[PDB]
RNA sequence: UAGUGGCGAGCGAACGGGGAUUAGCCCUUAAGCUUCAUUGAUUUUAGCGGAACGCUCUGGAAAGUGCGGCCAUAGUGGGUGAUAGCCCCGUACGCGAAAGGAUCUUUGAAGUGAAAUCAAGUAGGACGGAGCACGAGAAACUUUGUCUGAACAUGGGGGGACCAUCCUCCAAGGCUAAAUACUACUGACUGACCGAUAGUGAACCAGUACCGUGAGGGAAAGGCGAAAAGAACCCCGGAGAGGGGAGUGAAAUAGAACCUGAAACCGUAUGCGUACAAGCAGUGGGAGCCUACUUGUUAGGUGACUGCGUACCUUUUGUAUAAUGGGUCAGCGACUUAUAUUCAGUGGCAAGCUUAACCGUAUAGGGUAGGCGUAGCGAAAGCGAGUCUUAAUAGGGCGUU
RNA sequence: CUUGACUGCGAGACAGACACGUCGAGCAGGUACGAAAGUAGGUCUUAGUGAUCCGGUGGUUCUGUAUGGAAGGGCCAUCG
């Protein structure tokens, strides 16, 4: 070990065989304005798309 | 298979002797071997390490002169060298299998080029260089690497003065000394030991 | 492996200073001025391998103009009449016949006038 | 000969160097461009940094815990159970081969191939298909 | 990695393994360590011996050329008039100490260890701090500046708040070799280390000269020749300086400021062109003249005259720019290195691959601890060719020759 | 008259650097009205808003540093 992964990136981006999982923003603390249809569709654990991958796994020391 | 000067064949394996010559792997092994025998004993000094050089030489404006922060800058002739060396290592990793497979393809070329010579046993009597010269001159043999199964002290004391002869054991042989000497003398016990080691 | 670069720097400067010899002053004897003069000479020489083909053509055309007007014809009427006919003969050898072989040039301008252009 | 050997065409490369002349391809800048941060010495952009907006690793939430239960967990698939010696698959037996680390304690066997032999699995959990494929080809199971 | 962190920049374990090393003795008095006296032994501070070549060519000189040998536990050492195993000093290899020192070993002796007697102002606690990877945080454990304050082996503290139950140890007295760190200092050996602007600041009378009131800063400067054979004598000159000879030497345009002796810069000589001609000084055309040749449809040198023609850099939307930069020359002066990693190329092995420390008669071989791969899903328990969500065997996400 | 201003989702698109955002047939579970086809996942439409980290509150199948619990953490819903 001579490369330090960013610890805030490791709590945010868990790696699977399908990519790097993350959760969504906006499901915190203002949840009456939102419809159920918006709160239902930020609930899961999405993937991380192409524009973000190189930056995140450069932060998570994997590039 | 391989011929012995003592009138018989020895029937070697087609794996240790008589495989294809991987020129790339043998070249990697000889570059690795010549790297592992280099000592990195040098250093220069950087701009921190050359003596003195604390003050700015002049003030930065008014002097009409170019702009310096120390006498010992690497642009200056007193100053340091810019990417000054420190004692490093040049020893690289060759795999165990890659080593053994570069060996198996230079014993094969020592066979094909008629450069390998198998004898039944090679033993000198006395620690005399003249005796070992006479024993090699029967074989018509100058500039030879003698590989025995274990180096005897008589065979070691002779030929450690002799100019173009080297006496090694099987463990102590290397790709550079196999390719270097113009002929390679091995005993039958050395061919047994090479089949044990190399496969 | 420290390598001392003063033996190759010298030969490269000798090459540039040899290419610059014949020039005025520091153009021929100091490197930072000789180098620019050699590069500039090279640009002009590239440009002038083109303008050589431009300048010789104009001299041929001017000599053919002068030779044709002695026989009562322009340059342009001569070049038109030498294509109502078919001469395939160029400005170089027509200028050469304009100076040297004047009776042959007179024969050529009469065969251009014969085609009435 | 030491005089004669080279490597494969394409195995070493020349290591082109920046800053050696203008007819080399990398003069006067060395591939760095012109003024700005990423042409200076130490001209690095820090990892994650998006120019000053909130980067992805601070804009998305944190989502879970790591289990300390599973640091000593293990999985050994059915392709490997023929590789132990002695017709028994035990925890120490799976450590005698290098099939599983030291400091592992819990092994599940899952179905990823063919079990090969008739082995006995003491103290080792197995999935449904893997218990089926072990007991099919002569295996047994106790604890 | 777990944790930790304006949960930011970052900081960062442990359990469990693999090794290097090998020992525990005591407070009912010990190992050990010192200092002495002894018992043998080993090293060190100096040295001794140490093999084997002649003829010939070129040359100032032979080690080199040609030929023929010899030695070798000694053959790629140094220098000797050019390159030497055999010419010298050496080297491998054996020998060697009146006298000192040092390490180890006997076997006594005096000491010490040693604080007394199993630990009380101690454990614990309250405040305020510090440390433990841990920013007092659910905060254990350690330490304590203030204030307090226990039990006594059917005690006591630890197992990360805390509580029960188990497990494991006995704090408040001590002493302990090795593995470990470092090298101003010695000795040997080595270098894909430098070779006089380099390498130490410093090859030379260098921490000098010099600069500062001081602290402090800090240079420049190597080379005749193999041998001084370092120039007897004569001439000009001021019993000069410097030369012209003569001698020495292979060579003195190796003459002491001395190997080689570049460029900038400054001259003398010869050829040609230059005093009616306007500018980046060239370039295309081109007469004439002058030299060598041997002549011609050549080679070298000048270049009258003439067409075109506002350096280089750097910065910029753009520079001849009256924007920057450079007096010139010669030296020097800027993408390195380490460790982690990703991709490409190229090799070895292949459902496996690979070792790290370390061991090693040591680039071998050993050592597979560990790392990655053979399975994924889930935040996790877990379940697994599936899994998660879900009331759902539905949908959907991710995965599966 | 009444709660469809439902729960689980969600084929597929629009928008788009990313984070966000927009529309949505259909399926399951339960409901409004309507005799029944059917309409109903708020409002004619596009503004009315705010990331993360911290904390608070209610659940929970998860974890829970020897073990049984707790503490703290995780997920789900929600507030500042």
């Amino acid at each position: 070990p001579k490369m330090k992964t960013k610890s805030g990136a490791a709590k945010r981006f868990k790696k699977t065989a399908g990519g790097l999982k993350h959760k969504h923003a906006f499901k915190s603390h203002i949840l009456t304005k939102m419809t159920t249809k918006r709160k239902r569709q930020l609930r899961g654990t999405s993937m991380l798309n192409k524009s973000d991958v190189a930056r995140v796994e450069r932060s998570l020391r994997l590039r | 298979q391989l011929n012995v000067n003592g009138a018989q064949a020895i029937e070697v394996s087609e794996r240790t002797f008589g495989g294809e010559f991987n020129e790339t792997l043998v070249h990697q092994a000889v570059v690795a071997y010549m790297a592992g025998g280099r000592q990195g004993s040098k250093a220069q000094k950087t701009r921190s390490e050359v003596s003195g050089g604390g003050k700015k030489p002049w003030r930065q404006k008014g002097t009409g002169r170019a702009r310096a922060g120390t006498i010992r800058s690497p642009i200056w002739r007193g100053g340091g060298t810019t990417f000054a060396a420190k004692p490093r290592s040049h020893e690289q990793k060759l795999n165990k299998k890659m080593y053994r497979a570069a060996l198996r393809s230079i014993l094969a070329e020592l066979v094909r080029l008629d450069r390998l010579v198998v004898v039944a046993d090679f033993a000198v009597d006395a620690p005399k260089t003249k005796g070992l010269v006479a024993k090699l001159d029967t074989l018509g043999l100058k500039d030879v690497l003698i590989v025995t199964d274990g180096v005897d002290e008589n065979l070691y004391l002779a030929a450690r003065n002799l100019a173009h002869v080297d006496v090694r054991d099987v463990q102590g042989s290397d790709p550079v000394s196999l390719i270097a000497y113009d002929k390679v003398l091995v005993t039958v016990s050395a061919v047994k030991k090479f089949e044990e080691l190399l496969g | 492996a420290r390598v001392k670069r003063g033996v190759i720097a010298r030969r490269r400067h000798k090459k540039i200073l040899k290419l610059a010899k014949g020039y005025y002053g520091a153009r021929s004897r100091v490197f930072r001025v000789a180098k620019q003069a050699v590069i500039k000479a090279g640009q002009y020489a590239y440009r002038d391998r083109r303008q050589r083909k431009r300048q010789f053509r104009a001299l041929w055309i001017a000599r053919i103009n002068a030779g044709a007007r002695q026989n009562g014809l322009s340059y342009s009427r001569l070049i038109a009449g030498l294509k109502k006919a078919a001469i395939e003969i160029d400005r170089k050898v027509l200028a050469d016949l304009a100076v040297n072989e004047k009776a042959a040039f007179t024969a050529i301008v009469e065969k251009a006038k014969a085609s009435l252009a | 000969q030491l005089n004669d050997l080279r490597s494969a065409p394409g195995a070493r490369r020349e290591k082109h160097r920046p800053g050696r002349g203008i007819g080399s391809g990398l003069g006067k800048t060395g591939g760095r461009g012109h003024k700005g941060l990423t042409s200076r010495s130490g001209g690095k952009v820090a990892p994650g940094f998006e120019g000053g907006q909130q980067p992805l690793h601070r804009r998305l939430p944190k989502f879970g815990f790591v289990s300390l239960k599973a640091m000593d967990r293990a999985e050994v698939r059915t392709s490997e159970l023929a590789k132990v010696e002695g017709d028994v698959v035990s925890l120490q037996t799976l450590k005698d081969a290098n099939l599983i680390n030291q400091h592992v304690q819990r092994v599940k066997v899952m179905l990823s191939g063919e079990v090969g032999r008739a082995v006995t699995l003491k103290g080792i959990a197995a999935t449904k298909g893997a218990r089926a494929a072990i007991e099919a080809a002569g295996g047994k199971f106790e604890d």
